[PDB]
Formats: structure tokens, C-alpha cells, sequence
């Protein structure tokens, strides 16, 4: 697809930011090596459900000001074309294919099968979560529902799982056509107080490895790759000094676009034809 | 268990010796298919179950009736094979309290040598409430000396039940006293019990003979098929050869089922009735695992396994709460039904 | 795989014993045999009408690096000259180096030849042949 | 946005297993695999008639820093001394880190050789390479 | 973990440089090499017990005057990302294990055992000083005491052992994911005097010499490499000068956190079911 | 911070010790080791059988900056002439700097060769390689 | 290992010694030993019933650089035409350089043939084979 | 093979056999360049490898000769 690395880092950083601060134990685990006061002074002040203090993300060049107490500014880069395929051909597909979604669902009987509906058609189903089917199993998948033979299972009737899967857009033929980028996008931790800096920082590095493992930066937005700034007055002339300290996050990356084959042959015929000279 | 040698524990100096006698206890084999009967006697004790080993113990302890003839045609049916023990009882109306008497005696087809549909409903009440408990059994069941095809779906229908086969055919047999006796088909299927008693465990009565003298009535091939189709036990009278003979159509059950072998054919419920099933490595030794990778190690075990003495397309396994259940399919041993043969005409050039 | 699980015999799963006492410094042995097998041909057809088995024959060569001490002229298991007279025959034997269970023996060794040969930059060499009389899966 | 109908593996998307534990730190794995391919040859063409399979060969190669504690030695699948007699064969599996699905399974794997370089500006490396048996993935 | 060298560097360096400069032949061995005048000054002024001035260290950007005569700034530099694990796994443990400490600590008899007490449970024991036991010697760990068999070993019944050991936080299975980080410091050493910055910077490669040693850099923040500035004024525009010397201090460490895996499994289970096709 | 979980050996945590005295100024120190394997093949299929180990090998190698006293030469280590021939086996230890708690033994060591490279813009170079009998460690 | 501790012989621990003076240049000896053993068979077995020794037989062959000066024409050692006729019986020894103690001595060697070898880019060779009448862990 | 063919023997059936004759031609023209005549067996041998291709090898002692076929 076409991709927007600083829309996607501010999607995933909120909710994280979010359930980071709101709950204690997970920053008092982050912050062990700093000083005693520093710690406890940015747990009182920024973190649990109590706390009258707010960090804030947003792309930069906003017209309002911001809360410059704590405020990740996310600020989009450069990149360039890295990695190209022959004939620009990043894939081929029968079948036209979404996203890759994950999803929770229970098993039910019906028909003396079980099934696990889902949300979305299937357009593959990658992992049903914890169960590896044989061929007795007469494992089936059909619209948005897989099923699966009661016979032999009757003690999983209501059995929970997860399914990965990913969605279709239509019954039609192409080629992914596209190539790899190579993107950088930077984020800074504003504050006037140079230990909430400090803290910001070090909280946004453990967010970034907590995020490697996600499901949207390992099917894309591959090989996360750090660089870190100096520590310096972001803005020097107010009645004080604003800090930050920059952090620039390097992603590997696909653009490309479904061309779609209208062309199809489904028979071919021969004749022969007599030449008579 | 393991004996110790002195039984008495000692703590002065001496020797003791510890005997392992596990790796010679034997007689683990099934039991044999004993067969049963109630009826009509004379002289015997009522309602006491007697074992019997030969005819002249039946004719010493039962007389004159036709609990005797019974037993004559159940040793009578199947003279090229072991003539086993038979559980007899006279009866002198309910009669589960009698039958509840054969509960604990180790007999696994039983016959009411009665028509009376009241009687197979309670034999195949009886045969649940055993076989639901730890000791399967089985019934068979005949109607009386000429009845139609619809009395017989009726009857099938009303008394339809996986452990419960009707015989429709009734007949003459001739007994070792020369005497012409003609018999209502439930005595045919007390010949019937007789013949799968004998016959090995999970062996058929499919296509074996029946020694009978005549049939009341000759089913052609269409009544055959809408009998055999509607779960009843019919006899065929084979007219293709000089060699005549009657034939056992089929071992099918009044519960007839497409979808369920077990249901639907006596042979095969009797093996699973029967039949007998048959390493470990625990998380400690490794940081995580999925079913993927437990798919994968079990395949690999049994794969080098193979090799010194499975398909991975018939493993299944499923994780779950701490734990994995590995499911293996297996293949038992089922009887042929039908044999499709495909008969090519080519030709050749032959040469010289 | 490990020793213990290997399928085939290899130097190191095997030892050279003779009088019961392992033969250091082994780098060959060869142990050949001849059954003097001959085909019999008569009148009336080409081809042989069976083989017989006429004189048995049998030879063990052993080759090591000449020690500073106990070499076979050291050991007394071989001769330099009138002594040859004066030996007797001895039994060689191929031996499972782990469970120390006999593997061959060779009965009744006698020698046939020694030979010894020096060269500027290497390691000395001896080697010897005996021939047997009989060889069997167990010792004598 | 998250596609399946490309994507590629990673040193970030897989994970490395031996015996059920991840190996840590683990730097490379290289997999190399022949099959004696040999072609036919005959009077009246020069032409290859054929090709046929004669003899299968393959190794994994894997490279490490040195950790201080949980080596190959201490684990115990490399060997510095005669103990590597007493080493039977283990199978090395590469696996999905998301799925946590098997990609490829080197079966039977001995030790060939093992190596640690010392060195004054970088962490210490180990390096060992295994033949194998035959590899198999499953789907 | 997470780290922060800067942190670090100002908790190491303080009490170094106290415990050097309450000790006059250390800077009269570090100063060697320099004038006479320089060296006998600089340990009139600054050094001993009696010492009237005094040096300081804290981090840059204070907002209050410092003491400009000698003062450490500790300023937090570049890094970056250089080495990655495949699939980010740094290690993985059995038993979550906290920070690696060194204890002093004696014997004592008990119940005919030898016991050492440590102030912490121990999650492993790296070393007990100066002690191999033997088999024979049934060593045993339990809670927070190593225990040891006194039948053999009554002459060392109050032994003083030091006890090389690292805490356990508690029984729980996971993996180490994160990665290698590159990093820099820059420290210099301030004054308005030109000698006493050179002596401050001799004193400060002392100790970051001594420092290479402590289990801190040994086990974290490793490879320390050294890069040195021109002398040069920090400050022009006062009634004088002030000169340093910058040191940069560059340090390979790991960033990492405790992804705990909660599932276990602890018995497999076999069962046949039959294909009657 | 200092963490046990995760650590690796750098030139700066391991000393080398020689007849129980360090060797200054060492640059690196390259271990290296072989066992033979060979794989066995059969009438009957292309896939190795099994495999079998034969013959172990392996050398340590190390270079150092030439000192104008204690160099191999002097300590009697290395030999440059015919006194080679006087020169008993030596056990070389990598050991752990923090706990002084040997890594890794090489015993029986025996020089293979000996280079010194005298050059204009540079430090003076040793560089010696050892035959070793065997190599262990002990925990 | 040092010299003083190899439990092999090599080269350079071996010396080549004839009338007490070293021999230059040695390149290789080669000493060959044959008794003649010979199989006994009778009627009634296939296989041989003892080993007899019945004639003993021996050569020992040196080879050398051809030098300028002491060679074992110069020395008197070997022959190249009549003079031959007017040789004696020597003997050789093989002895161990530390201790000079001898190693081999072969004795009464007497001259097979000798041989000289010419060639545009090489060192030039000598090999001479001495056949001899008994060899001996001692000196005479 | 020459054992299929029926150009080579491995028994009695060396004595059914009798003499043939054995070209080598000009690929492209079909003209023949030697006849060998009256070729018999002399021996015949295979050979059976771990990793190889499998050989067979034959002999014939022939009578003549020449430029031309028979």
C-alpha cells in the first residue's frame, strides 16, 4: 500500500503512552536506574489515574499552544528507494487481500460441526490460535466463518481462541506492483524541566521496543533502527527554556499499488488447416 | 505388587530380596462371547440361571419344552465352530426383575424366546441399562411364524434401538431326533445368536449359511433390499446353483444409520465393544512452545520412532490452560460390504 | 553421533591388544584371507559345476610409529635375527574399546617379515606381518 | 496498515530455537544445501542428455556473541574437548517470532567446528557450524 | 534494562573523586608528570582533609551559580542503535533476576552447617570469595542464605568471605527482547585558572581509568573509549575567562525489557480416536 | 545498572594468563577447533546416514604489541632458533577479569609459528600460533 | 613436546654412524628382514598345521646428497669397479643422537649395488644397498 | 541394456548368441566410417557405486575390418 509512517506512530503511541501512565508498577520498572526523587517526583506528578499532570502527542506546526510541561512532538523526515524487485513485481495475488487483523472469538456448534465466526470475509487464514487441525478434521473455511467437525471435539464446544487472518477485497487477479522505502520520522519529549525530559525519553524508548512486536511493524514497517540526540534548549527567549532531546525512528517499508488483471483465458482450442501450396 | 523377602522388616545385618513377579502375570485376554436364553422348561429350578456346557447337561437339568429345543438350535447352527458355554433360565407379565438376574453373569447376546412386543421392549431396556454400565451386551429379537413387511417396519420402528436386531424369516429345522419342527422366527434368531457367538470377536453373519430345512416365505430381490434398508435380518434362499442353500443376508440393526458404522452394523459395534487402545516432555525444558512446534517435535519422536520399527496430515493437537491434548486417528478393522469391480476389454496385435 | 550410537566401527571405537596389553601408537592393520576356492569343469558344459574350497591361507599386517621404548624388538613381539628361532607363536587381537569385548582374534601369529625405514623430517616407522593360523569372533 | 500479500522475514521476524529455548543474541544463521547434480553425456551430441541427483550435503551456520553465561559450551551443543563423543544429534528449528510457527527445521545436526575470537575494541564472537541430516518445512 | 548513563556517570564519579581528593598522595602519584609550582599548588589548594576549596560536579543548565574555581559539567551526548539479536532476544531467564551485587559477609555455624547471610533473596550465587567447594561439600542455596557443611570445615567456623550474587524479583518465565545502544557523554572540567583545568582533566582520566573496573561497566556499559577536546574559553565576556577541556566518554550498553510469558504447559496428554471412514 | 541475565564477554572483561602471569598488551586471541565429521553414504539413497567424528584438531593463535622486555622471547614461550626442541608444553587460560574464574583452558600448547613485523609508522608486532592438546572449562 | 620427552623417534633424534664417524648428509635408510616362513599342509585339513622359518635374508639401503668431499667413494665404503674385490665386511649403526646409544646395529653388511644421479637443477644423490648377515639391538 | 537388447550374455545363453557387426557413423551424413565384422563376446562387466552413475563395459573380438558395411 501506500503508507504514512507519522500517522501510524501517532495511532500506536497514544493508546501505549496511555496505558504506560496509567499504570504504576510499569514505571517504576522503567525508571529504576534514575534518581531516587527524580523517579518518585515523575511518578507523583504525571502517572496513575490520579495524576493532574497529562503528557500530549501531536504533529508539529500546530496553531494553539501546546502543554509544554510533557508533549511528544512527532515531526515526519526523509527517506529514499532502497531495495527494487525485477518488473517492479513486489507480489502477485489470485484473490485481492486486505489487512492482516487479529481477532478473538469462541467456537459453537452447528450442524454437528464447530465453527468460529469472524467479523470480516477471510481472505487467508494464517493461525488459528493454539490448534494445529489434521485432515480428519475436514477443516473448512467459507465467507467470514471457519468450521470445523464436531465428531471428535465435542469437549471444545465452546472452546476461545484467536484467529489471524486477513480480509479480501474481491475475486480478481494482479500484481503488487511498488518498492521498498527506506523513511525516518523524529520525536522529541518537550518539557521545561530537564528530568521530565530525561524521563520522557527513556519512556518513549520503552515504548518503541514494546512496539517491535506488534503486528503492524513486523508485516510492515520493518527494521526499526534508532538515533538518539543531544539534550538542548528547544526554545531559549520565554521566561524559561524549553528542553528536549531527539529521538529519529528509521523504518524499512513497502510502496506499492494493485494493478489489477482484467485479462483471463479459460480455454484454449486447436484447429488444424490443410496447406495445399 | 513387589514381595519383600523376610515379609517381617529387619535391622541386624542380613540379606532380603526383593521379587518383581509383574513380568509373567498373563490371563489379561478377553472373555469369550457367552450367549444367553430365557424361556419356556420343564423341570428346571424358575428363575435360576444355569450355565451349560454340553446338550446332555441341558437335557438333565431342563426337559420336554422348548428352552431345550433352543439349545439344540443354538449348538446346531454353527457345527464347524467351538460349541461355547450358553446361560439358559427358566421363566415360569414384567419380566425385567428376571432379567435383571443376568447382570452380573458374563454374557454378552441375549434372546427372549418370546414374539410378544412387550418382552423386546424390555430386553432392549435391559440391554441399555447393562450396556451403559461396564458390561456391554447386545439383544435379538424375532417376530412370529408369518407376518407382512409392514407389520415388521412396524415392529422395527417401535423397538428401534442400536443394540436390537429383528429377523424376519421363519422355517423348519430338522432336530438330532429326526422330527420336522416347524418354529417361529424368533427361534431362527436364537440360531442367529448362536452363529455370532461362535464366530470370532468382530466377525459378521453376512453371507454365512443358515442350516435350516425350509422358509414359510421366499423374499425376492427388491423385498430383501426393503428389508435389509429398513435395519431387518432377512434369509436368502440362494437359486443361482444346483447347490442350493439359504444365506444370512445381512447383520443389520433396527437403529439404521448412513452416518454411523457402529450404529448401523452388529459386527462393527461389537468390536468397538471390544476392541482395545493403547512419553512424556514438560515445558521446563523449554522457554515457550505453541501447538505449531508441539505438531512439530511429536512428528519428528514419531518419525525416528517409525524408522526403528505417522502421517502429519493425521496428527491434531490442541493447547489448552497448561495443557496439550495430541489426538491421533486410527483405522480398525471393518467387513466388506461391496466389490466394485472395473472390467476393461483392451486388444492386442499379436505377431510372428 | 555419539560414539555410543555410531553404526559403523572406527579407529576409535577399536583397540590392538596383544598378551594383554594395548599396542600404542597403531596406525594400520590388514587382515587378509584366502579359502583357495577352484572351480571344477568337465566334459559337456562351459560352465563350472561347483567350487570347492582347497587351502586356507591367511596374513595380518601391522603398521606404527617406531617408539623410544617397547617397539616390538623392545617388546619381544618381533625378531632382528637368530632370535626368530627362539619365538613362539602369539595371538593378536582387534578389541571394542569401550566395553573391551573382543572383536577378532588372530591364533597362532608368526612372523614373515619386518621392515623399519628413517627419513630426515618425519616420524620413524615400523611395520610387520605375521602369518596365522586361524581367526575366530572370540579369543582362544 | 498491515499486508500479507508481501511481506518478507527479517532478522526482527524470526526467532532462532534449539531444544525449546530461544537462542539469545544469536548475530547470523546460514543455510547451505547441495544435491551432487551431474549431467549426462554421450557420443553423437554435446548437448547435456540429463541431469541426475547423486549425493545430498548441507550445513547451518550459526554466529554469536559470547554470552557469559548460556554459551554453546554451557549449554552444552558445542564441545571444546573429546566430549564430543558424547553429543547426540539435535535439531535446530527457525521459527515466526509472530506466529510462533515453524519456517524451517534442520534435522540431525553434528558439530564440524567451533571457534571464539578475543579481541580488544568488540564483544567476543562464537561461531559454530553443523552438517545435518535433512531439513523439512511443514504448513 | 533501561539505562541512563549521565546518571551514572555523576553517582560514580562523585564519591571517586571525594575519596581521591581526601587523599594527597594519589594527586601527588596522578600530578607526577606535571610543574612543581602546578602540582604543589593545586594540592595546597584542593586537596587533603584541610582543603578550603573544593571541587563540584552536577549536570548542565542549572539556573543557579556554580563554583567556577573547579567544576565537573556533566552533559548527556549522541547514540545510537548498533547491534541486533535476531528477533530482538537479548536472553531469556527462568527466574526473574534483578541487579548483580557484591556483599561482605561471615560464617557462622548452624545445625552443623556453615551458613552465609545476604542481605537480598539470591537469584543466582556467582561466587563466594576465595572458596571452590567440593561435592562432598553439599553446597545448597535457599532464600537469602548460602549454607555450607561444617563436619570437614570447623577451623573456618567464622570465616569472612566476600559473596558475588544478584537478586531475584520473582519465579516467572520470559524473554530479554531490546537491542545495543552506542552512547556519549561529554564531561569537562571548568576553571578560571588554565592549570587547575589541566589538573582537573588529569584527574579525571584517573578516574575514569579506575572506573573501567567496577562491576557497573563491567556488567553494563562496556567499552568505554575516550575522546579529549582542545583547551579552549568557555566563557569570554566576564571580568575573565573561564577555560575547560572537554573529555567525551563513549559507552556500548544494552536497552532491554522483561516481555514475561505467563503461559506454561506441564503435561502432555495422548489420545486415539478411530477412522471408520 | 548492572544486569547478569544478559551479558557478553568484551576485550575489556577477560584476561589472558600465561604460567600464572598476565600477558600484557595482548591484541587478540583466536581459538579455533575441528572434529573430522564426516558423513556416511550408502547403496540405496543420496542422504547421509549418519555421521561419525574422526579426528580433533585446533590451534590457538595470538597477537601482541612487541614489548622491549617480557615478549615471548623473553618470558621463553616463543622460540627463534634450534632451543624450540627444550620447550615443554604450556597451558594457555582466558580467565574473567571481574572474578578472576577461568573461561576457558587450552592445554598442552605447542608453537606452530612465531612472526615479528618491524615497520615505520607503527608499533612492533608478535604473533604466535599454538597446537593444543585439548581445551576445557570447569564451572 | 621437547626432545627429551617425544615418545617417538624422528629424524633428528637418530643418528647414521659407520666406523664411529657420523654420516653427512644422510637422507633415508630403509632396513628390510625376510625369514623365509613357510606354511606346512598335509592330508586331512585345508589348513596349514604350523609355520616353519627356514632361510634368513636381509638388505639395508642408504641414501644420501652426493658431497664434494667424503663421499662413500672417497670414504672407502662403496665401489666402483675391481676395488670391489678388495672390500670387507662393515658394519652400521643407528644411534641415538642425545645418548649415542646405539639403536640398530646391522652387521657384516656387504654392497648390492650402488647408484649416482646427474640433473640440470637439483642436488646430486646417492643410494647404495648393502645386503647383510644378522642385525642386533647391540653393537658387536 | 546390452543384457536387454540381447547383445551381451550372462549364462548359457552366450552359446545362442551368434556374430554381429558394429558401426560407427557419420552423425550427420549416416555414412558409415568403420564396420566392425563378425564381433563375439569376450567379456562383460558392471560395476555398482554409492554416488555414481552405473557403468557397463564390454568386450568382443571381432574377425575384419573395414571402410564399408557388409
Amino acid at each position: 500500500a501506500i503508507t504514512s509512517v507519522d500517522s501510524y506512530l501517532l495511532s500506536e503511541i497514544k493508546p501505549r503512552l496511555n496505558t504506560v501512565l496509567e499504570n504504576c508498577y510499569i514505571i517504576d520498572e522503567v525508571l529504576k536506574d534514575f534518581d531516587y526523587q527524580t523517579r518518585e517526583s515523575f511518578k507523583e506528578a504525571f502517572c496513575g489515574k490520579n495524576a493532574q499532570h497529562e503528557v500530549t502527542v501531536g504533529f508539529n506546526f500546530p496553531k494553539f499552544k501546546n502543554n509544554y510541561e510533557a508533549h511528544y512532538l512527532i515531526q515526519l523526515g526523509q527517506g529514499q528507494e532502497t531495495k527494487n524487485s525485477l518488473g517492479s513485481i513486489q507480489s502477485s495475488y489470485f484473490e485481492a487481500t486486505g489487512d492482516t487483523l487479529v481477532e478473538s472469538s469462541t467456537a459453537i456448534r452447528e450442524d454437528d460441526k464447530l465453527v468460529f465466526t469472524v467479523s470480516k470475509p477471510i481472505g487467508e487464514l494464517i493461525k488459528v490460535e493454539d490448534i494445529e487441525f489434521a485432515k480428519y478434521d475436514n477443516l473448512q473455511v467459507e465467507g467470514n466463518k471457519v468450521s470445523f467437525k464436531y465428531q471428535t471435539n465435542e469437549d471444545y464446544e465452546n472452546y476461545n481462541a484467536n484467529i489471524i487472518f486477513t480480509e479480501k477485497k474481491n475475486d480478481s487477479k494482479g500484481l503488487v506492483k511498488g518498492f521498498t522505502v527506506e523513511e525516518q520520522v523524529t520525536v522529541v519529549g518537550l518539557s521545561f524541566n530537564v528530568d521530565v525530559a530525561r524521563c520522557l525519553d527513556a519512556v518513549l524508548k520503552m515504548i518503541l521496543i514494546s512496539m517491535r512486536d506488534s503486528i503492524e511493524e513486523q508485516q510492515t514497517f520493518q527494521l526499526q533502527n534508532l538515533s538518539f540526540g543531544d539534550i538542548a534548549p528547544i526554545i531559549e527567549d520565554g521566561d524559561s527554556m524549553i528542553f528536549g532531546r531527539p529521538t529519529i525512528i528509521k523504518y524499512t517499508s513497502s510502496l506499492d499499488l494493485d494493478y489489477t488483471i482484467t485479462q483471463d483465458i479459460n480455454k484454449l482450442t486447436f484447429k488444424e488447416r490443410k496447406d495445399w501450396k | 505388587a513387589v514381595e519383600p523377602f523376610p515379609r517381617r522388616p529387619i535391622t541386624r545385618p542380613h540379606a532380603s530380596i526383593e521379587v518383581d513377579t509383574s513380568g509373567i502375570g498373563g490371563s489379561a485376554g478377553s472373555s469369550e462371547k457367552v450367549f444367553c436364553l430365557i424361556g419356556q422348561a420343564e423341570g428346571g429350578e424358575p428363575n435360576t440361571v444355569y450355565e451349560l456346557r454340553n446338550y446332555s447337561q441341558a437335557k438333565r437339568l431342563f426337559r420336554s419344552g422348548e428352552l431345550l429345543d433352543a439349545i439344540e438350535l443354538a449348538w446346531g447352527s454353527n457345527p464347524n465352530y467351538t460349541a461355547g458355554r450358553i446361560l439358559a433360565m427358566r421363566i415360569e407379565a414384567t419380566w425385567a426383575d428376571k432379567l435383571d438376574k443376568f447382570a452380573h453373569e458374563g454374557g454378552y447376546y441375549i434372546v427372549p424366546l418370546s414374539s410378544k412386543q412387550s418382552v423386546h421392549a424390555e430386553v432392549a431396556s435391559f440391554v441399555k441399562e447393562r450396556s451403559d454400565a461396564g458390561e456391554p451386551m447386545r439383544a435379538i429379537v424375532g417376530g412370529g411364524f408369518n407376518e407382512s413387511k409392514e407389520q415388521l417396519f412396524g415392529r422395527q420402528a417401535s423397538l428401534s434401538n442400536p443394540r436390537v436386531s429383528l429377523v424376519a424369516n421363519s422355517g423348519t429345522f430338522v432336530m438330532d431326533d429326526g422330527r420336522k419342527n416347524h418354529v417361529p422366527a424368533y427361534m431362527v434368531a436364537v440360531a442367529l445368536g448362536g452363529l455370532a457367538s461362535g464366530l470370532e470377536i468382530g466377525e459378521s453373519i453376512t453371507f454365512k449359511p443358515l442350516r435350516v430345512s425350509s422358509l414359510d416365505q421366499i423374499y425376492e430381490s427388491i423385498d430383501l433390499d426393503e428389508l435389509n434398508e429398513n435395519g431387518i435380518i432377512s434369509i436368502e434362499f440362494v437359486r443361482n446353483r444346483t447347490n442350493t442353500f439359504f444365506r444370512i443376508v445381512d447383520d443389520v440393526t433396527t437403529f439404521n444409520d448412513k452416518s454411523d458404522p457402529v450404529k448401523a452394523e452388529m459386527a462393527v459395534g461389537e468390536a468397538n465393544d471390544f476392541l482395545v487402545s493403547e512419553d512424556q516432555f514438560i515445558g521446563t525444558r523449554t522457554i515457550n512452545t505453541s501447538a505449531s512446534i508441539i505438531k512439530d517435535f511429536i512428528q519428528s519422536y514419531l518419525g525416528r520412532k517409525k524408522r526403528d520399527n505417522f502421517p502429519a496430515e493425521d496428527v491434531q493437537v490442541i493447547v489448552e490452560g497448561n495443557e496439550a491434548r495430541i489426538s491421533m486417528t486410527v483405522y480398525p478393522i471393518r467387513s466388506f460390504k461391496k466389490i466394485s469391480v472395473s472390467l476393461v476389454y483392451k486388444q492386442q496385435t499379436l505377431q510372428a | 553421533a555419539s560414539e555410543a550410537k555410531q553404526t559403523v566401527h572406527t579407529g576409535n571405537t577399536v583397540l590392538l591388544m596383544i598378551k594383554g596389553k594395548p599396542v600404542g601408537r597403531a596406525q594400520s592393520a590388514s587382515g587378509q584371507r584366502e579359502y583357495g576356492t577352484t572351480g571344477v569343469y568337465e566334459i559337456g558344459s562351459i560352465m563350472p559345476q561347483e567350487h570347492v574350497y582347497l587351502r586356507y591361507e591367511g596374513t595380518i599386517t601391522v603398521e606404527r610409529l617406531r617408539m623410544k621404548k617397547e617397539n616390538f624388538a623392545d617388546l619381544g613381539y618381533a625378531s632382528l635375527g637368530e632370535e626368530i628361532l627362539k619365538k613362539d607363536i602369539i595371538d593378536i587381537l582387534v578389541v571394542d574399546n569401550l566395553t573391551k569385548q573382543v572383536i577378532i582374534s588372530y591364533h597362532g601369529c608368526s612372523a614373515n617379515n619386518y621392515n623399519e625405514t628413517w627419513q630426515t623430517n618425519e616420524i620413524v616407522t615400523e611395520e610387520i606381518e605375521f602369518s596365522y593360523l586361524t581367526a575366530s569372533d572370540k579369543a582362544r
